[PDB]
């Protein structure tokens, strides 16, 4: 019945959990945050997160930090080279909405504005448990996918 | 045939090395390793593999399919079918070569084609002038290699694989030639990529390194290729330095001794190796790399066949 | 018999002593031509004079330093030669003597400091 | 202190502080000639271009006022040397002296406008590549005039559209009796 | 157990030494394992929903004692609660569905979208 | 000598590979004919 | 003088029963051997690390997570619109509308902090006069959409008395400083 | 760049030879930028003179010198793939207003 | 030879006039041009014959008689 | 190339403090 | 044969650390906000710092002044110069307390 | 022959954009570009409060956040001439060390993972997971602790915070020791770093280095020797400085000046006098929560410091202390008002980057990376 395509669906959702390697844009301290969800206590290797170097072969892309109206075309540039099954992280205030520097010209108000980000690490210095719930909600995102189930439409 | 025995196998291994080095690299750093997707990370291999598998390519582009679309499979050939020689146990080689080692030895002249041409194919100036690098380097402590594998070589009677592990009965080389074990590792280090060995295998610079035209496939195969290449050429230092199947030969009342658990055991010591040596020790700069091949392994291999060879022809040892 | 400069660049002269004098009377020499009653040439003429006496008495580039307590021989023949720089310099693009108007407004200000900012000690 | 006695009294043209760090604001003809002094002399050794400062005064006739800090590791004392130049007036630079001072030039004509005279390589170093404007003026407002960049149908492509935003909120705390 | 597709497979190969301290309304089971090693790893919150778990389940009475911010396990927090306002928690629902993710009073999912023109027009 | 001892320090592995090959020239060239009884 | 300097640092180590120490430390790997030996100590050490979901890093009352509306114990929203935090804040993420209710007594209509236009300072709670607002130590509210993150004004914030039990416990134990 | 813009002379001078700098610019202009086929050399130099002629009523000297020195940052950053190319393309009566607004 | 292409070229130049443009007309007196687009008229010519022309002899190009003299005697001409 | 290889000998290292350990 | 001196013995896993949870009120700190002698004595312009200091005193200097002052100064005699900052570098391995702190 | 060497390993060395013109694999010239991450700093202050100010500060530079804090407070007081206690001095200080530990254990290991040792990287981050224990308990953030206030410091310590320090202190010089047994002795390391971006004394000074770069070069020149900002007249402490230059001395002194900051931290520890937290004038220190409640003048002043502000007199000064990555310096032209004038933030980092371009000509593609570490290049600093 049914019942295949949902299994199908929970087994690719499953995959695309476990591994979910980010390119991350670790612009400013959040990437120091980010260093501390990837370092020793709160592992990000734990979770199958395997911070790329490379916006080639990447799940989805934590971008930290202040987005600089000069790194926008950056990030969009990098952005568009992940392969379709990609999602964005916004981590910190100053990369998910404008943040301490909303009101800076340099700064552009989100990256929301660049690239379509699907999980919003909230808090300015998100604690490192902070961007790793963030990622256990990127998680959740990913369970709700269903991209076979909506393959047979 | 059975070489669906010897692959497949492999396929696992080098799919479960990806988590060993993940996960021993990780306990290195005081870290839990890869430990959520199955009971203990065992399912994250199949997580990396099914997840590369779904991703959509970024560009179809299977127009150019018999240039780049066939040298990883040639690469992985290679580093599959230098399997066949390799005996994991008295019988238990799927082909006596009676010029194994030899054999062994052109493989890896192939895989420098491997490389070269899977590097010519991406064309990406900077990624081909890496390829090339690589290949120079994989080809520099090939000699050195050679020369090592000379000296195993002089102490055995024949190039054949199962003779050079039978001829360990009485000692393994790894204990008399314990300087040419460390030469073989720093250069079996050295010929594969991962090592402290790997500037072209900075941490960026591999994945801009070896093609333009990923898929994912092109990056598991890759990574699949040198993590087999990695078990290989583990799985040299103990045929050749320890001994191939054989125990300690105290021959235990506990233990019933089966030759392939023994092969196992000493290429996971390899492979642990290879990880330890990868967490714990800087990068070399491929410029100081070069320069240690030619000038630090190649003297000292030399050195180690005139002195295998001379005190083995004073006392009639040979 | 001085080992070596602590600085990087800052090479150990052997010769430290006779250097010195050189500089220092090439110094004396060269700042005649600027005017007599210029706060430079006073400053100048009397340093490298006392200078040039201590490098004249003392022997060993250590007495040197310690009479003439200025650092290192080595940076005492740096400040002597950037000041022979400075007075080729200075005969150049001439600013001696004060103009006719000379609007200076020594804005003095004395706030009290905390202390527990920085300064210098 | 002995540097205004030796120092041609030309050079410190318009002031001279005495506290929170001694200042010899001096004309822009004879900065980077003062800068010369203060430096390469026996008894004053800076020799190390700490910063240099725009300052904006809109209210003054010379705008901007290019505040070049100094160190002396050699006496331990810090002397700030400024100047004065309007937005057209292309002023003295330092970066021959003090090779640190050519960023710092960079940034001080970004920001602000002081176009540096014979400075190698003058260009804009902070803002954007087509920035318009120079942000640490006073009258430059702080949103900055087209600044917002948007994805859009001209793909792989953020666009630089005049900007529109949450007004921010200049809260008029400032009382009197000062 | 029974799930070998876990990290849960962590926390219940701890609970081997650990003594369990109280057990909020939803379930989550909150132990301790202190005196033997690893301090920071010495208090968890098994989450009585062995899939779908996720962080923030974990109610205030006890998210001070998790995290050692205080000493007091959530049944002593419990008498301090205030029951004139207190609310329940609610898992923090972001995704699952609208009308149980938050919206503003603008957001045209929220029903009842106010309308901000501060003049009252004619 | 100084310069040997310069030698075996500024380069120990072409100092010790031409003494690790020493012991492999030398063998055969004297401890075999010694080896005549 | 490079050329000089070699030659004086490598005569100063030029007596046999040294040159041979040195010889057998580079050549043995024997600097190498102490970092191998040390990373396979913490290779068999125990682990710092966190299983997260189940159990989380150590924290303080002073801790500033999502920010929450205080409410008096007996209802009555702690908020009156003084505009203090709005006035503080860096990031200026509050905005608040003030309106005498029917009971007579200052109220804010419109409380709605913008989280992602927030440097989360703890600005805000130091500013309010009665803790009207104050950082629960939630810090785990991660939205899929950037709207949610923006906290509603009096509604989302007012979902501080759940967090109540603990801000009321946390503002206990740090009033004292 | 020293301002010897003592007069209008010297900077009406280096007015001009900006003027030829970007002229004989144009042909990597149009190469790196790919403009060779939307725009033709004639509409390139016709909007760097209506460029350098909408600014010609500057009886101040330096302000010349500024907007030459902005002129050549403008090419410099044009010239090199600093900046895109999207916008080079685009570089090159009260009732209808009252309509849309009130202002 | 060239004196057509230069007449060509200060013909269909954007900021002309046909009639006036001839054999002996002048950048100022009969053309009533600006010194920019004197320049303009100059690049125009080398551009169009491929010289190199240095802006110390550009300068003095004021009619197209002296546009057609230095066209000429340049002996790269193309 | 003539470029200034990194020559990877140096003195001895030898903790270098200033001058003010025990008295300023 | 490494690190360990019996020195290491200070090991990173600390196991009794933060016994005592921070928002657990075993005592109840008293951080003094002011001196007691500026509890019930709260005169202020003589506390003050923002304002109690000094006006600037700015004056202009004439071509009469400094010419004066140049010709006043009649010689820089030593004790009118700067002293130099000296600093020299001196080996030292752990004989600052022992290596104890 | 160009090329856009950028952020080798992301989330290390962020917005890192050179565009190096190479020779073979011999670098000719390094030009850093900046600008990728110049957020509005050096405006945003000049639109806000002095408390507001602050908080940018310790998002000036992200590996080493209070020192900074410390900086722009030790500039709010050079004007105000606001003198804060000894316990506050104490605190100050004992966090700003803290700062330089949190800091160097980062550029350190953050470098020493550029070069490729991976295992430093995480080792020392544990260590910083145990240090973000000690700022996130004293002021709130792990990172951000907006806690070195203009007068004094924001609030005091909990009540067991220095026994916690100081079972950290105690632990500590292992975590060194072993940073140093992994990466001093390892002649994979030397031969990576040693005659790297040798900087000569008059390049560092020409150059303004000032910092662990202008040691390296071996003049002796530390703002907490040279100009004591604090109980640093007080606390011993030797300044390690270099005898070469090399990337491998500015490491060994990274790796002494992590253990002289212990020595410091047990120093502040040690004798730290249980006196008021912030400065008594409370028109420039906001009063406490009780005070204020309870006090009707404490509640004006509660009220006019946290929306108006101090209006620290008019002045302009530049105090700069000793930041972990340099000399940091906060060049604060004061208006009257409440709100600062063109507060120009100096940064190591704008001066040691433009080092780069020297320091990297001739050595090879791999070493750039190499020098980039060694300058502890934090680009919110630029
Ligand atoms: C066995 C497991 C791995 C051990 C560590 C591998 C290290 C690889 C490189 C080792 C190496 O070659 O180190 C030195 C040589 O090591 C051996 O010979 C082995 C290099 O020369 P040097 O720097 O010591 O001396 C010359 C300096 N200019
Ligand atoms: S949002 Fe806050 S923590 Fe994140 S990068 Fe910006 S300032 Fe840093
Ligand atoms: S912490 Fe409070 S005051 Fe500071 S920005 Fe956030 S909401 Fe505003
Ligand atoms: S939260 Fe505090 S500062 Fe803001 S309006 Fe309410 S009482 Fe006033």
């Amino acid at each position: 019945a049914e019942f295949v395509i949902s299994k199908v669906d929970d087994l690719m959702n499953w995959a695309r959990t476990g591994s979910i390697w980010p390119m991350t844009f670790g612009l400013a301290c959040c990437a120091v945050e980010m260093m501390h969800t990837g370092a020793a206590r709160y592992d990000l290797d734990r979770f199958g997160i395997i911070f790329r170097p490379s916006p080639r072969q990447s799940d989805c892309m934590i971008v930290a930090g202040t987005l600089t109206n000069k790194m926008a075309p950056a990030l969009r540039k990098v952005y568009d080279q992940m392969p379709e099954p990609r999602w964005v992280i916004s981590m910190g205030s100053c990369a998910n909405g404008g943040g301490y520097y909303h009101y800076s010209y340099s700064v552009v108000r989100g990256c929301d504005r660049i690239v379509p980000v699907d999980i919003y690490v909230p808090g300015c210095p998100p604690t490192a448990e902070a961007l790793l719930y963030g990622l256990l909600q990127l998680q959740k995102k990913i369970n709700r996918r269903k991209d076979f189930l909506h393959w047979w439409n | 045939a059975e070489i669906l025995g010897i692959i497949l196998p492999l396929l696992l291994g080098v799919a479960f090395l990806v988590l060993a080095e993940r996960k021993v690299m990780a306990f290195v750093q005081r870290r839990k390793g890869p430990d959520v997707v199955g009971s203990f990370g065992l399912l994250q291999p199949l997580a990396d593999g099914l997840k590369l598998i779904l991703k959509e390519p970024i560009s179809p582009s299977s127009a150019n399919f018999f240039l780049f679309r066939m040298a990883p499979v040639a690469t992985f050939m290679l580093s599959l079918v230098a399997w066949a020689v390799v005996p994991f146990d008295y019988g238990m080689v799927l082909s006596d070569l009676n010029i194994g080692l030899l054999y062994l030895f052109a493989i890896s002249s192939l895989g420098v084609y491997g490389i070269i041409i899977a590097g010519w194919s991406s064309n990406s100036k900077y990624a081909f002038l890496g390829a090339l690098r690589s290949a120079a380097q994989m080809v520099s402590y090939e000699v050195s290699i050679g020369l090592i594998l000379i000296t195993v070589l002089i102490c055995v009677g024949s190039c054949n694989l199962s003779e050079i592990v039978m001829a360990q009965k009485q000692i393994w080389f790894g204990i008399p030639l314990f300087p040419v074990l460390v030469m073989f590792f720093i250069s079996c280090l050295a010929e594969t990529n991962r090592a402290p060995f790997d500037l072209p295998e900075a941490e960026a610079e591999l994945v801009a390194g070896y093609n333009v035209e990923y898929s994912s496939m092109g990056f598991a195969l890759f990574f699949l290729g040198e993590y087999a290449n990695m078990i290989l050429m583990s799985g040299l230092c103990t045929l050749f330095f320890l001994g191939g199947w054989l125990p300690i030969l105290d021959l235990p009342i506990f233990k019933k001794i089966p030759g392939s658990i023994w092969f196992s055991i000493k290429v996971l010591f390899f492979l642990f190796l290879y990880i330890w040596v990868r967490a714990a020790f800087p990068r070399y700069r491929y410029d100081q790399l070069m320069g240690l091949g030619w000038k630090v392994f190649l003297p000292l291999s030399l050195a180690w066949v005139v002195s295998v060879s001379g005190l083995l022809v004073t006392f009639q040892w040979l | 018999v001085k080992q070596t400069t602590g600085i990087v660049g800052l090479d150990v002269v052997p010769n430290a002593r006779a250097v010195l004098i050189d500089l220092y009377s090439k110094t004396l020499k060269e700042i005649q031509a600027v005017p007599e009653d210029e706060g430079y040439r006073k400053a100048v003429e009397s340093f490298t004079r006392q200078r040039l006496n201590v490098c004249k008495e003392e022997e060993d580039w250590e007495m040197i330093e310690k009479r003439l307590g200025c650092g290192q021989v080595e940076e005492l023949i740096e400040e002597a030669r950037d000041e022979l720089t400075l007075i080729g310099k200075m005969i150049e693009w001439d600013p001696w003597g004060v103009p006719d108007d000379y609007e200076c407004e020594v804005i003095e200000n004395d706030a009290p400091i905390p202390k527990h900012v920085p300064q210098h000690r | 202190k002995y540097s205004w006695e030796t120092l041609p009294k030309k050079w410190v043209k318009k002031m001279e502080r005495s506290e929170h760090g001694n200042r010899f604001d001096t004309n822009t003809d004879y900065l980077f000639q003062l800068l010369c002094f203060l430096k390469l002399h026996t008894y004053t050794r800076v020799q190390v271009l700490i910063d240099i400062c725009g300052v904006d005064y809109p209210s003054r006739k010379r705008r901007f006022e290019v505040v070049y800090n100094l160190l002396s590791t050699r006496y331990n004392s810090r002397i700030r040397v400024q100047t004065s130049a309007d937005e057209v007036t292309r002023i003295s630079s330092v970066v021959s002296l003090f090779p640190s001072a050519g960023w710092w030039e960079r940034e001080v004509w970004d920001m602000f406008g002081v176009s540096f005279i014979n400075h190698p390589d003058l260009r804009r170093i902070l803002t954007d590549y087509g920035f318009e404007g120079h942000p640490l003026r006073k009258d430059f407002p702080l949103s900055g005039y087209v600044q917002v960049r948007y994805d859009d149908p001209e793909k792989r492509v953020v666009s630089e559209p005049i900007e529109m935003t949450q007004e921010f909120r200049y809260f008029d705390f400032a009382s009197p009796w000062e | 157990r029974c799930l070998p597709d876990g990290n849960l497979l962590q926390t219940k190969i701890h609970n081997i030494g650990a003594t369990l301290v109280g057990v909020d309304k939803f379930g989550n089971k909150y132990y301790q394992k202190l005196g033997d090693t690893q301090y920071g790893r010495h208090r968890w919150v098994e989450y009585a929903s062995k899939d779908r778990y996720n962080a923030s389940q974990v109610p205030a009475e006890w998210h001070g004692w998790l995290h050692f911010i205080t000493d007091h396990t959530g049944d002593e927090l419990l008498s301090l609660k205030p029951k004139r306002y207190g609310l329940e928690h609610k898992e923090n629902f972001s995704g699952e569905g609208d009308a149980y993710i938050y919206h503003s009073k603008g957001h045209t999912l929220n029903p009842g979208q106010k309308n901000w023109t501060r003049y009252q027009s004619w | 000598m100084e310069k040997l001892r310069m030698f075996v320090a500024q380069e120990p592995v072409v100092a010790a590979s031409c003494l690790i090959g020493g012991v492999g020239l030398f063998l055969p060239a004297v401890v075999r004919p010694i080896l005549d009884s | 003088d490079d050329e000089e300097a070699e030659q004086l640092a490598k005569e100063i180590s030029k007596d046999w029963s040294t040159v041979f120490e040195r010889s057998m430390n580079t050549l043995f790997l024997t600097e190498m051997v102490r970092g191998l030996s040390l990373t396979l100590k913490y290779f068999f050490d125990p682990k710092v690390t966190i299983n997260y979901p189940f159990e989380k890093g150590p924290l303080s009352p002073r801790f500033r997570g999502e920010h929450a509306l205080r409410r008096y114990p007996t209802g009555e929203e702690r908020c009156i619109a003084c505009k203090l935090c709005e006035a503080v804040c860096p990031a200026q993420a509050i905005t608040i509308e003030a309106e005498e209710r029917e009971d007579g007594s200052r109220r804010t209509t419109r409380y709605d902090i913008d989280m992602t236009k927030c440097i989360y300072c703890g600005f805000c709670q130091e500013a309010c006069p009665v803790d009207a607002i104050v950082e629960g130590p939630n810090f785990e509210f991660a939205t899929e959409t950037h709207e949610e993150l923006l906290y509603d004004k009096e509604k989302l914030l007012e979902n501080g008395d759940r967090w109540e039990t603990e801000i009321a416990e946390n503002l206990r134990s740090e009033s004292l400083y | 760049v020293p301002p010897n813009s003592a007069n209008l002379t010297e900077a009406r001078r280096r007015v001009f030879d900006f003027f030829r700098a970007a002229c004989r610019s144009i042909p990597t202009i149009m190469d790196i930028y790919n403009l060779q086929d939307v725009v033709a050399p004639s509409q390139l130099r016709y909007a760097i003179s209506a460029q350098i002629r909408n600014n010609a009523h500057i009886t101040d000297p330096k302000v010349i010198d500024l907007l030459i020195f902005k002129g050549m940052e403008e090419l410099t950053d044009i010239v090199d793939h600093a900046k895109q190319r999207h916008h080079i393309i685009g570089q090159y009566d009260f009732l209808k207003n009252f309509y849309t607004s009130n202002y | 030879a060239v004196v057509d292409r230069v007449l060509d070229v200060v013909k269909s130049f954007p900021k002309v006039d046909p009639s006036k443009v001839t054999p002996e007309v002048h950048f100022q007196n009969d053309l009533g041009l600006d010194s920019l687009d004197t320049v303009e008229i100059v690049m125009a010519i080398e551009e169009e014959f491929k010289l190199e022309i240095p802006d110390k002899e550009a300068d003095k190009i004021d009619s197209c008689s002296l546009a057609i003299e230095y066209v000429y005697n340049h002996p790269m001409s193309s | 190339a003539a470029a200034a290889a990194a020559a990877a000998a140096a003195a001895a290292a030898a903790a270098a403090a200033a001058a003010a350990a025990a008295a300023a | 044969p490494c690190a360990h001196p019996e020195y290491l013995e200070a090991v990173p896993k600390a196991t009794e650390y933060r016994l005592r949870c921070p928002a657990t009120i075993d005592e109840e700190a008293i951080v003094p906000s002011s001196d007691p002698e500026t509890v019930y004595n709260i005169v202020y312009h003589g506390r003050d710092q923002r304002r109690n200091r000094p006006p600037i005193r700015r004056y202009v200097l004439t071509k009469d002044n400094v010419v004066q002052m140049m010709n006043e100064k009649k010689s820089f005699d030593v004790s009118d110069f700067p002293k130099v900052y000296l600093t020299t570098v001196e080996e030292d391995l752990d004989t600052r307390g022992g290596g104890y702190e | 022959f160009t090329l856009n060497f950028g952020p080798q390993h992301p989330a290390a060395h962020g917005v890192l954009r050179l565009v190096l013109e190479m020779n073979g694999e011999v670098v000719e010239r390094a030009e850093p570009h900046i600008g990728l991450l110049h957020r509005g700093t050096e405006k945003l202050i000049e639109y806000k409060t002095y408390l507001q100010a602050l908080p940018y500060f310790d998002r000036s530079d992200y590996v080493s956040m209070m020192a900074q804090e410390h900086a722009y407070s030790l500039a709010v007081e050079k004007l105000l001439n606001c003198e804060v206690p000894l316990r506050a001095q104490y605190i100050r200080v004992l966090f700003c060390e803290i700062t330089r530990i949190l800091n160097h254990l980062l550029a350190l290991t953050t470098h020493a993972m550029d070069v490729g040792a991976l295992t430093p990287f995480l080792w020392a981050f544990e260590e910083r997971e145990k240090l973000l224990e000690f700022y996130e308990r004293v002021s709130g953030a792990r990172m951000h602790a907006s806690f070195i206030r203009p007068g004094g410091v924001a609030q005091d310590l909990p009540l067991g915070l220095c026994r916690d320090i100081d079972s950290f202190t105690q632990q500590f010089a292992s975590r060194i020791d072993e940073l140093e047994e992994m990466l001093t002795g390892n002649r994979i390391w030397k031969q990576r770093l040693v005659d790297i971006g040798t900087v000569t004394a008059q390049q560092a000074k020409d150059w303004g280095f000032s910092g662990v770069m202008l040691r390296g070069p071996g003049v002796c020149w530390d703002l907490r020797r040279a100009a004591p900002y604090d109980v640093y007249d007080q606390l011993d402490f030797d300044v390690p400085v270099g005898t070469r230059g090399d990337c491998y001395d500015r490491y060994c002194i990274r790796i002494e000046e992590m253990r002289q900051s212990l020595r410091i931290i047990v120093q502040c520890l040690n004798q730290m006098p249980s006196g008021m937290i912030k400065a008594d004038d409370r028109k420039l220190c906001p009063p406490s929560r009780c005070r204020m409640k309870l006090s009707m003048e404490s509640s004006i002043h509660h009220f006019e410091l946290y929306t108006e502000g101090f209006s620290v007199p008019a002045s302009s000064t530049y105090t700069a202390v000793e930041a972990p990555k340099g000399e940091f310096g906060v060049f604060l032209v004061s208006n009257g008002s409440n709100r600062p004038y063109r507060c120009k933030i100096r940064a190591p980092g704008f001066a040691h980057l433009q080092g780069l371009d020297f320091m990297s000509k001739h050595h090879m593609l791999a070493d750039v990376v190499t020098i980039i570490g060694t300058q502890d290049i934090v680009f919110g600093e630029v």
